[PDB]
């Protein structure tokens, strides 16, 4: 009795209703819904007898609440309106309603995802269309998009807004459709800055250092960007003290003791002031008593601490937002 | 250019890729030669790059992926030749 | 007894397939909305 | 009642369902699955009556949970979509889904095996394709692969990442397929470095010494690599003391006493400081009292100790990672 | 008695071969998934 998703239940219904049956079901379904459905059956698991019984019983209990004997809305409306108001009036008003729904759906869809994606999507566009698309979106998402352009382009766009003089609806719905098709690109960005920084972070010390030296020789600014994205392990010297204590609430004492053997003396001095007094005294005594440790073990402990920092930052507890910013 | 085959071969930068074509009804063979520079640029643009970091040719034979890209551009060149 | 259990389960599945097919012939948009609601429930 | 594997049960079902039946079963099976199946019956043991009864009863109890009346997913989806969205749309979207699954399966498969194998597989490739394949793999596996290339190639690859400008999906799925076919090479590497070192270790002392002298005459660097891989028996002088005590917790007293007769006096002095005081005194007294021992017996005991060290290192308790590295 | 035991075992084997053959004729993908799951169970 594996838990069955709505995709599984829908596939069970679809491959049982029929061929033209499933086709006419998709005739009343969005293109992306047809995509999600088609992605399912060609790698689905073959269903069970009791699984199909349960999913079709759920379909029955949903059909009890879903029974209307309905006819296709678009063609029904067209057939009624062609005689209610005439062919030309029916056509014009149906197209008006369709365009209104298109622009509303585009605005809603665009006010849903991460900012930089739409920012780079609209970066190449003409600044006037950028301006109108920006303002007709949600104000929060509009601000998120605006905070990512360059000085000249952003300034020109806002001047366009300040000197704005009205915009047509039909061409704007067409623009939303065009940018939707532009979103429909089977494309994977593969950002070679953040991923590169993470890879160099996962490197060992000698490897990452040689790699950093090579990239500094090739282009020093790119090396600086990579290191400003990755921070390595030594960035604990510039990590805030409260965050260090938050880490110390989870890090393990022997792992920290082993890691601190290879750490810089200034880093150790900064780190020992963060935990409790008795814990710091215990750590200092352990460092004094413990002899030399293998550099491989020290590197492994440091990498484990870095991974812990990374997951605690993913949780949002950590604040490593490109240094200690500005004190006010 | 009109030149003897030996002169053309000497002027041809070794190493490079060469490919033979049969052109019915004429008896003979065509000798289309693709340079490491163009195959390099094509593979760099296809796989993602800027070309600011060119690499020399060290006599290593072309990889299978490079040969496949060569065939991809070769069929296009042959179709343009024919039309 | 297991064979008879499976046989009656299959017969019930076939007759319920009959009724779902006739109901969707009456209205396939009901099936479309059921699928859309299942898609909506999928993401939480 | 020999325990029957899933391969055995699958063969039991397959050679009983039929010829076209088994063929149509493989039509819904991966190529490597067909390989594992075909490897079985041509050297399988003939089935028992109760064995086949039990495996087919297990098949029945699995079929109780597996009862769907399903149709082939790919052709069913094609036949539905050709009328749902049109022939061209159905073809294009089916190919998009197939390519997405191909690249996902390639990425998952490549993030599963030992690093150096994929490292040597991709060493000959062009550095740009190396870079893109590297970053689309798992970050841990990507780091493992990157830590094995040479300075120039690795530096160029990371420069490609730092200057990355995006990679197409379709040609990349094709590249994953091509490297999968490259993996499908019936080749046995058998490095003549590690195996050679182990063989020379298993040699007797005179044989291994003459062999080492010969390889040093031919190419001294290869001799140094072999000895740095094999360590012989005398490497206990450079073995860490904690590991020596761990070994002493398992080695046998009389075997150690016999072996130490032929050992170097510095090696004996280092070794006697590792065990307990009373054990060391007992060993010294036994060495003093015991007379000369046969060199063959001493060599046999030393080889047994070496084998014990090798198995305890295979278990991971022993740390012989190319010497005593760096003390920090 | 052993002969009759073997005879009835063989007859049961043949009839269950009949039912497995008809079930796999109904759906061979079930057999493919059973084989794949057996392969998955093999490696642990």
């Amino acid at each position: 009795m594996s838990n069955l998703s709505g995709t599984d239940k829908s596939v069970i219904l679809l491959m049982t209703i029929g061929e033209d049956r499933a086709a006419e079901v998709f005739k009343h379904l969005s293109t992306r819904e047809v995509q999600a459905l088609s992605t399912a059956m060609a790698n689905v698991r073959q269903i069970s007898n009791k699984q199909l019984t349960d999913v079709l019983s759920e379909f029955e209990q949903e059909a009890e609440q879903f029974a209307a004997l309905n006819i296709n809305a678009n063609e029904y409306l067209r057939s009624v309106l062609v005689k209610a108001l005439g062919e030309e009036r029916a056509s014009s008003l149906l197209e008006d309603i369709l365009e209104t729904r298109d622009t509303t759906s585009g605005i809603e869809t665009l006010n849903f995802m991460e900012p930089q994606s739409a920012a780079d999507l609209i970066r190449d566009e003409h600044p006037q269309i950028i301006a109108t698309i920006l303002v007709h979106l949600k104000r929060s998402q509009a601000a998120d998009i605006l905070a990512l352009f360059d000085e000249r382009l952003r300034h020109d766009v806002m001047l366009r807004i300040a000197t704005f003089g009205g915009v047509q609806l039909a061409e704007l719905t067409e623009v939303l459709n065009g940018l939707l098709d532009g979103q429909n690109l089977k494309r994977s960005k593969m950002g070679g800055v953040r991923t590169a920084a993470e890879i160099i972070n996962l490197m060992k010390t000698q490897q990452e250092e040689a790699v950093i030296t090579a990239v500094r020789e090739f282009d020093g600014e790119l090396a600086q960007k990579i290191i400003d994205e990755m921070f390595l392990f030594e960035n604990l010297v510039d990590v805030d003290d409260r965050s260090i204590q938050r880490l110390l609430q989870e890090v393990d004492s022997e792992s920290l003791l082993i890691a601190l053997k290879g750490a810089e003396p200034p880093l150790r001095e900064k780190f020992l002031r963060n935990m409790s007094q008795r814990a710091a005294d215990i750590l200092r005594d352990d460092l004094a008593n413990r002899g030399p440790v293998r550099l491989s073990q020290v590197e492994n402990e440091q990498k484990a601490i870095l991974l812990i920092v990374r997951r605690l930052a993913e949780t949002g507890e950590m604040v490593i937002g490109s240094g200690e910013d500005t004190y006010v | 250019r009109i030149q003897p085959y030996h002169e053309f071969a000497r002027n041809l930068p070794v190493p490079t890729n060469l490919n033979l074509i049969h052109l019915k009804p004429l008896r003979g063979t065509g000798l289309v030669v693709f340079s490491p520079s163009l195959v390099f640029i094509a593979v760099d643009n296809l796989f993602g790059g800027d070309g600011r970091f060119p690499t020399k040719v060290e006599g290593r034979e072309f990889t299978h992926t490079e040969q496949r890209v060569i065939n991809r551009m070769l069929k296009l060149a042959l179709e343009g030749y024919s039309d | 007894q297991l064979q008879q259990r499976r046989a009656n389960q299959r017969l019930g599945a076939e007759v319920m397939s009959q009724r779902i097919r006739e109901m969707s012939d009456n209205d396939p948009r009901v099936v479309a909305l059921v699928i859309r609601q299942w898609m909506s429930n999928d993401h939480e």
